[PDB]
């Protein structure tokens, strides 16, 4: 689970920047 | 199984298939997706490759792994075009990946998963935004 949380947050942060 | 859904699956599937194979509202969205999405892939190449590896290490199915990751992105209750475009972009990166490992038949389901999560769970949001017409103008 922890690896999916990490990857998800990672995409989230870069996504929120692009937004 | 509706008109938002099939229009979403049109855009996404197309973008993923043309990225893997190297080459009205829908067509404008596709143009925007190419412009912005190719950007995201160049600029976050190192991160994307790291995430792909991580997904593959835990070999639980590439499109299913994508699904779990995709759901987690939205778990914080926020929805925005950046999130949507970044996920489709990572989808394209993974679709290129599937083509390089002679697993092109997995691209179509990848595209469906992404669309499912989008239209199924963010429908209300997508409507307030005027669907793909919102997308086009957000990045215009
Ligand atoms: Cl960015
Ligand atoms: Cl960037
Ligand atoms: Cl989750
Ligand atoms: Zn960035
Ligand atoms: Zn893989
Ligand atoms: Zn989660």
């Amino acid at each position: 689970e922890q690896w999916a949380r990490e990857i998800g947050a990672q995409l989230r942060r870069m996504a929120d920047d692009l937004n | 199984e509706d008109d938002l859904y099939r229009q979403s699956l049109e855009i996404i599937s197309r973008y993923l298939r043309e990225q893997a194979t190297g080459a009205a509202t829908s067509r404008k969205a596709l143009e925007t997706l190419r412009r912005v999405g190719d950007g995201v892939q160049r600029n976050h190449e190192t991160a994307f490759q790291g995430m792909l590896r991580k997904l593959d290490i835990k070999n639980e199915g590439d499109v299913k792994s994508f699904s779990r990751v995709m759901v987690h992105v939205f778990k914080d209750g926020v929805t925005n075009w950046g999130r949507i475009v970044t996920l489709i972009s990572f989808g394209a990166f993974v679709a290129k990946h599937l083509k390089s490992v002679n697993q092109e038949s997995f691209i179509e389901p990848l595209a469906e998963t992404i669309t499912d999560v989008l239209v199924r769970t963010k429908r209300d949001w997508l409507v307030k935004q005027r669907g793909w017409d919102g997308f086009v103008e957000f990045f215009h």
